[PDB]
């Protein structure tokens, strides 16, 4: 079988804190 | 290589040693000496963390 991930396997990139900010 | 100790320099063996210091994105790792310190509050200060 397959099947559809909708919005999975975010990951923070990496340390360094952080807040409201579309980050790219 | 066939090295052989009545070589001139430029055909004798040379040992070799290559250090690349990396920096990935952990908290922190080894480094020189130093001597570190305590830590004030408000007193515009120079720092090293």
């Amino acid at each position: 079988a397959y099947t559809n991930s909708f919005t999975r396997g975010v990951y923070y990139p990496d340390k360094v804190f952080r807040s409201s900010v579309l980050h790219s | 290589y066939g090295f052989q100790p009545t070589n001139g320099v430029g055909y004798q063996p040379y040992r070799v040693v290559v250090l690349s210091f990396e920096l990935l994105h952990a908290p922190a790792t080894v480094c020189g000496p130093k001597k570190s310190t305590n830590l004030v509050k408000n007193k515009c200060v120079n720092f090293n963390f």
